[PDB]
RNA sequence: UUGGCGGAAAGGCCUUGGGUGCUUGCUGGCGAAUUGCAAUGUCAUUUUGCGUGGGGAUAAAUCAUUUGUAUACGACUUAGA
RNA sequence: GCCCUGAAAAUGGAUGGCGCUCAAGCGUGUUACCUAUACUCUACCGUCAGGGUUGAUAUGAUGCCCUGACGAGUAGGCAGGCGUGGAGGUCAGUGACGAAGCCUAGACCGUAAGGUCGGGUCGAACGGCCUCUAGUGCAGAUCUUGGUGGUAGUAGCAAAUA
RNA sequence: GGAAUACUGCCAGCUGGGACUGAGGACUGCGACGUAAGUCAAGGAUGCUGGCAUAAUGGUUAUAUGCCGCCCGUCUUGAAA
RNA sequence: GAAAUUGUUGAAAGGGAAGGGCAUUUGAUCAGACA
């Protein structure tokens, strides 16, 4: 069909931070359709990928990926905390990420 | 934070070895170190400590 | 001498490992995984396909069939954490799956025996699929997330 | 959800809307605001006029071209409130402001698109009934905005065209509704009802 | 081909550079401790360079180990090369910088016979 | 392809006729494997350059000279087949 | 009680800013949530304390190992180390088949002082270890001597008729 | 008059999802389940499997982005002054 | 035949200084094990 999506759209908001100090080792993620910490429990442990493009082709591809995972909820509005193998770059604040349905408990 | 009651990292203040570099004196220390560890006799403990003393702390008899 | 030799050298002998207390025990799958349950594949070459769960193998893998005649998915192994268990089920009584095991999928074109036993297993499944309307069409299609669909609220 | 969200600014409180829009821009959503001249501010007209004149007297003493710039248009007034809620001196702040457009009236590119509202910022849902409020269109005119009449004339022309479009759309909807109702009461309709559709 | 070891961990790979060594040419990068009364570096204000301290010390198990798992031992001739004959799984020979080209050929041949790893075998090679 | 409408940044909207591809509205028959138990598994739009061939059109500005309605120097304002 | 009058200062202006009016204000009550080098658990470094272990046939009893606790710091004290000129001993050490020196967003070791290697340049001496010794470590002193910048193709090179 | 429920507390009641960690390295101890032999979640992780074997991971360096960072030395109760 | 300082060539960045710390993207470059 016209749709082939098997992931849930997400946004990279910022790093974990206080008023004046940030922590790049943890990123805050907003998941579309999630507005409650109870609903965000469903996505705990799910894999996250950030997909971007580069001019140089390395392994027979010009598309690169950074992998992560959902660890815990954040606040009262459905935001979650995510950690990545390599920390996401700060220029991606406001960029789209993909939340996959695996590992699954259904 | 800990509200310490005593000074931290304080040395015992007692000599645990001779200050001398005498090779034969160190052999006597090694001999009585072994005896004090495996004889539980108060005499050996006293002798071992006495071998660490300085000159003014070992007046002639 | 450019460098003074050390007085002491470390031992060249490797030490034995301490006895471990970690006994392997069988995996228990989640209750939704029952033979005959229709599964949705989340990753791999056949992502989005709807297959039929047949047997649980000894390497903690799930044996599935498309059937190959319906959607082109052959007899394969899948990981339990990479599938979705749906609420629809097809009866498996009348399907022989005893011959398929871990060794049958040894890595070491398509072999003749794989073609033959694919037809044998699919024939029983296809007869059961024809019992209910639209099931054959349902297994031919692919699963996809649409706009506004929330997986934490959808029931499969 | 939409790649571009167009907000009709009529009946929205300036500060409440600006706070909502600023957060959306920082989260990566492109926003277009139309009809900035119909924005509302809580408090009577005279009180808000005095506030702008307090802003007017602030300027660099030795060179007025260096001091704060006082923009009179309604779209620029809303832009000032929005820029104050964004770290606009950073590259991240600059990028967010580039995803925003503000217009007086509804320009031709967006007059045939769908407009939405922000309930958190709507005056009729926030202010206590009886409280005084001011309209941004008349406030801008009193402080030197020269294009109130031009926008009003263009808006009147647009509404005539939009009203004619709605008449055709309404008649088409009635025809579609009749066909669906007639197509009901059938076996296919009965099955859809059992499944909720 | 060395002894098995736990993964080597470096607590602080970044070099400790002297404060303001990037501001004045006369201030070298060799580490020096600031002793000024008002120094922000000495007082450890936020956003300033880190200072060496004993907490950064590496694990004693993997201390002095090269990434190949061996310890480096400088070698000047065949005689001191042969001191590593029984220790090929813990030490690796490195040829001194001032050994002539012809003598390096002799050392490399003996090391190959004894199975001793050489860390700089391409030095002064007339290839 | 026919016609109408749209100037606020219109660059879009509607309509007529025919040709052509598909149709899951319904019923059939073939094909898929081996990417080996997951690895974005590559399906979008930005700019620009080099070579093919199908059309289109065959200029100016500056320096130098000159002018004084101009002018510290630049600049400005005039003239010259 | 809240609000208002009483309530006048000089560059333009600050509940931190925007802005906010059944508040995003004031009084009060109930919950959820955010995050310090603090608290809890774990690993690693060091320090201190209490202990185990000489029995040859394998090298450090100042060795190896077990257990617990602790770690801010100017003036100042003490301890363990790094580097430099020269001296005794030793490695029957390195070297014109290239010693020393110098250059090197090249590699490795050490918490650090530093040490090691490769490449280039170069041409005659030099290093490791155990000890001895001192005219032994620089960013400053309107420090000493020498060298070199920005200023800058800048100020200017216009008295005495041509 | 007989119950229910709320509130507070207790269980050496059961069970699902997520994150971080794997220090040690023959045996020795305390226990559990067993008529027995033995087994075990009992003084610290093992089992199975895939891809790649090179700039892929990683290091160095330049740059970009988020947040943070006032000029050292000196006298001083107090120095970016 | 070092440094300050300078020319040429090559690379990179630059909206009222420059330089620094933590983290990662991109470019360039590089060692280690293939038992
Ligand atoms: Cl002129
Ligand atoms: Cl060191
Ligand atoms: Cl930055
Ligand atoms: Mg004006
Ligand atoms: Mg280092
Ligand atoms: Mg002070
Ligand atoms: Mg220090
Ligand atoms: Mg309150
Ligand atoms: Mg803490
Ligand atoms: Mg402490
Ligand atoms: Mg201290
Ligand atoms: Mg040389
Ligand atoms: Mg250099
Ligand atoms: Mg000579
Ligand atoms: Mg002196
Ligand atoms: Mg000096
Ligand atoms: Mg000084
Ligand atoms: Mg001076
Ligand atoms: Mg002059
Ligand atoms: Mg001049
Ligand atoms: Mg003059
Ligand atoms: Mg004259
Ligand atoms: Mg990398
Ligand atoms: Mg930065
Ligand atoms: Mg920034
Ligand atoms: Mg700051
Ligand atoms: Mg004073
Ligand atoms: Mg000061
Ligand atoms: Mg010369
Ligand atoms: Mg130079």
């Amino acid at each position: 069909a016209e749709s082939h999506r098997l992931y849930v759209k997400g946004k990279h908001l910022s790093y974990q931070r206080s008023k004046r100090v940030n922590n790049p080792n943890v990123s805050l993620i907003k998941i579309e359709g999630v507005a409650t910490p109870q609903d965000a429990q469903f996505y705990l442990g799910k894999r996250i990928a950030y997909v971007y493009r580069a001019s140089k082709e390395v392994r027979g591809s010009k598309i690169r990926v950074m992998w992560g995972k959902v660890t815990r909820t954040h606040g009262n509005s459905g935001v979650v905390r995510a950690t990545f193998r390599n920390n996401l770059p700060a220029k991606t604040f406001g960029a789209s990420v993909r939340i996959f349905l695996y590992p699954s408990n259904i | 934070g800990i509200d310490h009651t005593s000074k931290q990292h304080k040395r015992s203040g007692h000599r645990t070895a001779p200050k001398s570099d005498n090779v034969y004196l160190k052999l006597l220390v090694k001999l009585y170190t072994f005896l004090a560890r495996r004889t539980d006799a108060p005499f050996n403990k006293v002798v071992l400590k006495a071998l660490f003393l300085s000159k003014i702390n070992r007046p002639p008899v | 001498s450019a460098q003074k030799a050390p007085k002491w050298y470390p031992s060249e002998d490797v030490a034995a490992l301490k006895k471990t207390r970690k006994a392997a025990r069988p995996q228990k799958l989640r209750a939704s995984l029952v033979p005959g349950t229709v599964l949705i594949l989340l990753a791999g070459r056949f992502r989005g396909k709807r297959v039929v769960y047949l047997k649980h193998l000894e390497d903690n893998t799930l044996l599935i069939s498309g059937p190959f005649k319906v959607n082109g998915v052959p007899l394969r192994r899948v990981n339990a954490r990479y599938v979705i268990a749906t609420s629809t089920k097809v009866s498996v009584e009348g399907v022989n799956v005893e011959k398929f095991n871990v060794e049958y999928f040894a890595k070491e074109e398509i072999k003749a025996e794989r073609v033959e036993d694919q037809k044998v297993v699919d024939k029983a499944l296809i007869a059961e699929i024809k019992k209910t309307p639209l099931l054959k069409q349902y297994l031919s299609a692919s699963f996809s997330l649409k706009n506004g669909d929330k997986p934490h609220m959808l029931k499969f | 959800v939409e790649p571009v969200v167009v907000i009709d600014g009529k009946g929205h409180l300036v500060g409440r809307l600006a706070s909502v829009v600023a957060k959306q821009l920082l989260n990566g959503q492109k926003i277009v605001v139309v009809r900035a001249e119909e924005l509302n501010i809580s408090g009577e007209f005279f009180r808000n006029k005095l506030k702008y004149h307090d802003f007017l007297r602030k300027a660099t003493a030795f060179n007025k071209t260096r001091g704060p710039f006082h923009f009179r248009a309604p779209s620029r007034i809303f832009y000032k409130a929005l820029r104050g809620m964004v770290s606009h001196k950073t590259a991240r702040g600059k990028a967010a402001l580039e995803r925003l457009k503000v217009f007086e009236g509804i320009p031709p590119p967006y007059d045939k698109k769908k407009r939405v509202v922000v309930p958190q910022a709507l005056r009729v849902l926030r202010l206590k009934p009886g409280r005084k409020y001011t309209t941004l269109g008349k406030l801008s005119t009193s402080v030197g905005w020269k294009y109130e009449d031009v926008v009003a004339k263009l808006e009147a022309k647009r509404k005539v065209s939009s009203a004619e479009y709605y008449a055709k759309k309404r008649a088409f909807t009635k025809k579609v509704a009749s066909a669906n109702a007639t197509a009901a009461e059938s076996d296919v309709a009965k099955q859809l009802a059992a499944l909720g559709y | 081909a060395s002894l098995p070891h736990p993964k080597i961990v470096k607590k602080h790979t970044k070099k400790f550079k002297r404060h303001h060594s990037d501001r004045y040419h006369r201030v070298a990068e060799n580490w020096r401790k600031q002793k000024g009364i008002d120094s922000v570096v000495r007082r450890r204000f936020r956003g300033n360079i880190s200072q060496p301290k004993i907490g950064y010390g590496s694990n004693k198990k993997t201390k002095f180990l090269s990434p190949s798992g061996h310890k480096t031992f400088l070698v000047a001739n065949v005689k001191d090369l042969e001191t590593l004959t029984m220790h090929t799984k813990t030490y690796a020979a490195e040829i001194a910088h001032n050994i002539s080209a012809k003598n390096r050929v002799v050392i490399l041949a003996r090391a190959k016979a004894l199975g001793i790893k050489v860390t700089n075998p391409k030095g002064r090679l007339a290839l």
